[PDB]
């Protein structure tokens, strides 16, 4: 569990879209 | 590892300082464990607690035990050597291992680690990205570069924003300043003034009479002049360590690190958007800086907007290759290639790149320039420009000079219209469409169109009050003029004199509710529409016998009720499009026209059809679509041109076999209607197939299966 | 690491030599911390606080213990022994840590540890370069021209960051110095204390209340040993001085602030190279003495000579005869053309191809072209558009021989090229680009005065005002097309002076009225009027007295009539009057029967009248998008038409001897209202389905023996 979430939030952390979204946030 | 170029000349200078007292620490230690020890002898006379010191020289007899000297030796090294002798290397490696820890506390919190790491990591990428040295230098660029330099942008600028919020760094490495500086203080405070307690020479008095005989003792420390030299070479590398730490608060308070300007890099290079960086990222761009300024100045090319807008037009280059172009290429209604970039960044110079486009579609592009590869579009004849604002370059503005003929500018504000465009000379077909009327940009902003010569075609969707001089000035030449106000009425006053050279005029939504008299001044007109006009009344038709011209008078989606008779006068009409319209009878004078030959009524309230369509021998398509007209009269099928017989949605009970008479019908229109069954005759028609007869499938199943396979055939072969 | 670059001879003899005394250093402090002791017995007899030195011989009973003699070889160890003998071992390892610190913080400091790495590995770079060899040697990848030019600019870069200031020079010379100043000093005191070192010494230090005996004689074991660590110690650092001398010799016999490429740039065919100066000359110096290859093959990235051999290189591999055959099309001249448009440079490859005629140069920057352009053969026009082209005088000499036509695209005198007046052979000339400047009213164009040979000149060059330069210069003038896209024409009958001149185009001048200085030219066959916005033609009166013009062009104007007296013209062989406003062309017109080619489509005429059964030599009749109902009788007189324009119109019928037309090349019906071809047009095998234009509807209401016959003639 502690390598699928470091996996999924480092991937996200390099994800354009988490980008986009705070974009449209803010 | 990579956190070198965070260490600058001073961090190393402390470690190397660490490293050495470090050494010295474990020497001393060693030495400490190994041949530390105090050789006791006894003073045999004593005078009041102190040594008395009062034929041939002959040894003093102890008459002591080698282990009762050992004993001596143990219990006055314990309790009268002092306690800096006998500690000295444990608190030189406490020292420095504290020095140590305040020097790498940053590189492992992990608050601060985290943002060290992430800075490392991508001002080092961006040192060895090649994008740098192509910006700096200021193409074709890989795929797999391209993707790097785009996600280092990205990366970039996500960075900048997380790190910028705090001064988590700046305040830990100040702290850690703090703390190395007062820790210098403390040491060399308490060695020196210790440091002199290390003597050869110690007198003991311990009171193990009862066990070996004497009291005091006179003791030699053998390791005191090597351990006295020891402690001199540690106070005096904490010197220098404390030195250099004062240096460091000197640099760290002099200045505000929290705080970058940009100006040396950005003034050198042409990128002026440089920002002046702030707090922790500042702090350590003054930590890169004060490892190399080149770390930096390579860094700082991706905090530009210019740098990132650049790279998207290069990047928007590289992935438009010209086979997808090809593939989405496709064709208009005037069989045109044609190209619709629709939402992009910049243009694609691939695009630019096609010879065979004639229509390349600019819908929604900020901010872009034309690249004179133009001149590779040769066949490029009509320029779309949809609310993109264009910038031009002088060879490209005399290429479309010489070649553009074809513009159509839709903008939502008055200064995103080009300003080159009055400089276009082969223009003739301008369609401006969004408000043109503003508040001293009323027509000033296109009076610039007197510098355009060939204008033929003019339309105007910009919900114009007031028809504009400027087009009473250029109307000579002009040949068509569609102006749509989708609500705004006109106020002509006869101001189309001048003009003289129009054949069509398409007043399209402009809620006149009356047709005024500049269409009847003019004469060259064959092509009239008055669409959507509010159209109440339309008795001025008499005076239409004027224009002899005319040949197409598209009265449709008005108020008109009724057809006055002296539309029997305009026998030069060929299309006469009264659709959606509410008209309920049909005068007999309107079918005194031998020459329509597209009688659209649909939509409307005709109840009956007359007679006298027999006459009509020139109508192609009768659409009657939607109206009250219950029977076909046999004498519609005398004209025998009829192509299109759209009776779709009327009230049609039964269609007369006479269609079968009817050679040029190729699609009938007969489904929504109260149709009982299909005649045999339909299948009369040879040029009709089920494409074209749209019914009803029941209604399909009427006909004989040896007419239907017919029918079925024709739309097979 | 990479480092052994910038470490020559010397650096590593003292490294060596460091790693050496560093390795005595140990040595002699092991023996120090652990067998270092004195062994000091007591002088029985003593004369004056001094060793007097004065039946089987007995020991002397010195009735002392085992601690007392622990004790009097500590204290006479600490108070009379030399300070050199027991910290010797100490004092080498600080001269050798001293040492090493000299020799590594030039690497360790990191305002010159960044420039040594930035250097070595531009260094390395360039020397693991294959573009080098190539630059050595007087093909390469896409990946390997790029990658040079990528490290060329890299280059650049890091000669503009590096030669700004000396560091790395300063940080050696002072580190030299210190080491030199260092072996002085550890020379003269380990010389002047070498001596000090000796097994017999004579302790006296009082500790008679303690022991009993005032002198004691001690052996020192380690001494001699010592002394033969201390002696050895003392050649390293002669070594060590001398060596480290050497170095500050060679950092005072010449400027290292000063590299001078001359031994390379007279070796080597690029004499640009710069003498590089400051601490870029510092280290080519010191790889010079590691290596003079790697500074020899680094030479060839600080000359732009090269930079230029790798750009045509690079655009040579881009652009090879395959590509360029690929890259060959014909023009409206039926000559062969190659559209070179924006390139960097010029290729070798296009002028290696013999087959080139018409070259051509649209937007290419920096053109400077080779002789090689005397490679072409065919080479008769040279479409330069926005280029500055460069000429040397071979090739400028070869132009001279067979240049014929050149059109230039300019702005200003910004792309006007020079050498153009010099060329007096060739026999045709384009021109277009603004001249009516000011302060420069057609100042520019003056220096055409030597070409000769000059036959064609057209201008398109939206002149305000005609100019008196092109009235001197036209003497020699064949053809002449003036348009100035919108803008008024001041001829101002000036153009009798222009005798010479046989077409005489006029394209948008807007005149709006005939100059009456084309009545005086007896040479005109073609006048061209297209687009002069012309209304009312009364000057045509006046065009009587020419006996030369064979065909007007008045077309695309709004001419609303045709008088009566352009009858008169029998010359005349082709009327261009097509999208005009002509609302009946009179009979009387039609009195030339002699006109071959017409052209009077986009018109306003509502019947073809009834002298063009006049009409007998002519070939085509432009009649489309008009008022014309039927082919009457009159264009049925015609037996030599050949294609009808006919399109677009409410023509109700073609009669029968349309039928007879065999010769009927083609005809256009883009929505004309015909009921049905005649059976007539079956008469007619010759026209065939790609001959003729028809509508699809229009064309399968033929027989299908009639349809199956077009098809096959089509085939065959
Ligand atoms: C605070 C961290 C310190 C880390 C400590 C590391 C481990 C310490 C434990 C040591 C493990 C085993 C070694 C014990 C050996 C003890 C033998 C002993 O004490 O015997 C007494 C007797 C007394 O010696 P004298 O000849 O009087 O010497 C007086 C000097 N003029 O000694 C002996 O007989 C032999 C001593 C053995 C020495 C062992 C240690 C030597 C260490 C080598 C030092 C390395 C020097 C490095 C460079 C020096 C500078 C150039
Ligand atoms: C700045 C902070 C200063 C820290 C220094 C504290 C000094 C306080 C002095 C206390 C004092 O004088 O009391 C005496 C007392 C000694 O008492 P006696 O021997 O009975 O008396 C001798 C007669 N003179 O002194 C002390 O306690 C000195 C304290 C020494 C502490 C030094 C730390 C040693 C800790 C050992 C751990 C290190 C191990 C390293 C691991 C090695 C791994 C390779
Ligand atoms: C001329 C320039 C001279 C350069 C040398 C500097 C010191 C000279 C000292 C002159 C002097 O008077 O010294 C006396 C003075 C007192 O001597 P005693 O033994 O009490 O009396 C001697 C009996 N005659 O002697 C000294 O202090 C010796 C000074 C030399 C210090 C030795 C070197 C210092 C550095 C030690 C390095 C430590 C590294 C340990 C790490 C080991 C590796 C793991």
């Amino acid at each position: 569990k502690i390598e699928h979430f470091i996996s999924i939030l480092g991937k996200c952390f390099d994800s354009p879209w988490t980008t986009r979204a705070l974009s449209e946030v803010s | 590892p990579a956190y070198r170029i965070l260490k600058p000349w001073w961090d190393v200078f402390t470690d190397y300082i660490s490293i050495v007292m470090l050494m010295i620490a474990v020497f001393g230690g060693t030495l400490q464990v190994t041949q530390d020890k105090m050789i006791c002898l006894p003073c045999k006379w004593v005078t009041k607690d102190s040594c008395n010191d009062s034929t041939g020289p002959t040894g003093i007899k102890y008459d002591l035990d080698r282990h009762q000297y050992n004993y001596v030796d143990a219990v006055c090294y314990e309790n009268r050597l002092h306690w800096f002798a006998k500690y000295f290397p444990y608190l030189v490696l406490l020292h420095t291992l504290i020095f140590l820890a305040c020097s790498n506390f940053w590189f492992k919190f992990p608050r601060t680690s985290s943002k060290l790491e992430h800075f490392v990591s991508i001002l080092l990428k961006c040192f060895d990205s090649p994008w740098t040295t192509r910006a700096l230098s200021e193409g074709v660029l890989d795929k797999k570069e391209g993707e790097q330099a785009k996600a280092l942008f990205e990366k970039v600028k996500k960075f900048r924003t997380h790190v910028e919020e705090g001064d988590i760094v700046y305040r830990l490495y100040m702290r850690q300043t703090i703390i190395k500086v007062i820790k210098f203080a403390l040491i060399i405070c308490y060695t020196v003034y210790y440091v002199h307690n290390i003597k050869f020479d110690v007198d003991c008095t311990v009171d193990i009479e009862s066990l070996t005989g004497y009291r005091t003792y006179r003791c030699a420390h053998p390791l005191a002049t090597l351990f006295k030299i020891l402690a001199s070479f540690y106070i005096s590398l904490v010197i220098f360590y404390g030195l250099i730490c004062m240096y460091t608060l000197w640099w760290m308070l002099r200045r505000s690190l929290k705080k970058y300007s940009f100006e040396s890099i950005r003034e050198e290079s042409s990128y002026s958007d440089i920002p002046d960086v702030k707090n922790d990222f500042a702090f350590m761009l003054h930590l890169i800086d004060q490892y190399d300024p080149l770390y930096s100045k390579r860094f700082a090319v991706f905090l530009s907007e210019v740098s990132e807008n650049k790279l998207r037009q290069l990047n928007l280059n590289n992935e438009w290759t010209l086979d997808k172009l090809r593939q989405r290429l496709t064709k208009n209604a005037q069989d045109k290639l044609e190209l619709h970039l629709f939402m992009l960044s910049g243009i694609p110079d691939t695009v630019f790149d096609l010879v065979e486009l004639e229509v390349l579609k600019l819908e929604l592009i900020p901010d872009v320039t034309i690249p004179p590869s133009i001149a590779q579009l040769t066949g490029l004849k009509e320029l779309w420009l949809y609310h993109t604002a264009a910038k031009i370059e002088a060879p490209a503005l005399a290429f479309l000079r010489e070649n553009l003929r074809a513009l159509h500018i839709k903008f939502t504000d008055i200064k995103e219209i080009p300003l080159w465009i009055y400089s276009l000379k082969t223009l003739e077909e301008l369609h401006l469409t969004g408000n043109l009327s503003a508040e001293n940009n009323r027509y000033i902003v296109i009076d610039g169109l007197r510098e355009l010569k060939r204008l033929k075609v003019l339309r105007l969707k910009s919900n114009l009050s007031k028809l504009p001089q400027v087009v009473t000035d250029v109307g000579v030449h002009l040949q068509k003029l569609s102006i749509n106000n989708e609500g705004t009425k006109l106020i002509v006053l006869n101001s189309l004199k001048k003009m003289v050279n129009l054949t069509e005029l398409e007043l399209i939504r402009c809620d006149l509710e009356r047709i005024p008299h500049s269409i009847f001044s003019l004469h060259n007109l064959q092509e009239i529409d008055l669409k959507d006009n509010n159209l109440k009344t339309i008795e001025e038709i008499i005076s239409f016998q004027h224009l002899h011209r005319l040949t197409c008078l598209k009265l449709w989606y008005n108020h008109i009720a009724y057809i006055p008779i002296q539309i029997g006068n305009l026998t030069n009409l060929e299309r006469l499009y009264l659709n959606r319209n509410k008209i309920e009878k049909i005068p007999t004078q309107l079918f005194y026209c031998r020459k329509l030959r597209y009688l659209d009524l649909s939509h409307n309230n005709l109840t009956f059809l007359p007679a006298d369509i027999g006459l009509l021998q020139n109508l192609q398509n009768l659409a009657v679509t939607a109206n009250r007209i219950e029977a076909l009269p046999p004498e519609l099928f005398q004209c025998r041109k009829l192509r299109a017989l759209h009776l779709g949605n009327n009230v049609l009970q039964s269609l007369p076999s006479r269609v079968g008479e009817l050679t040029n019908l190729t699609q009938i229109e007969l489904r929504g209607n109260r149709l009982e069954c299909l005649p045999v005759e339909l299948g009369e028609c040879p040029l009709l197939k089920r494409s074209g007869l749209v019914v009803e499938e029941d209604l399909f199943s009427t006909l004989p299966p040896e007419v239907k396979e017919r029918l079925w055939r024709a739309d097979k072969e």
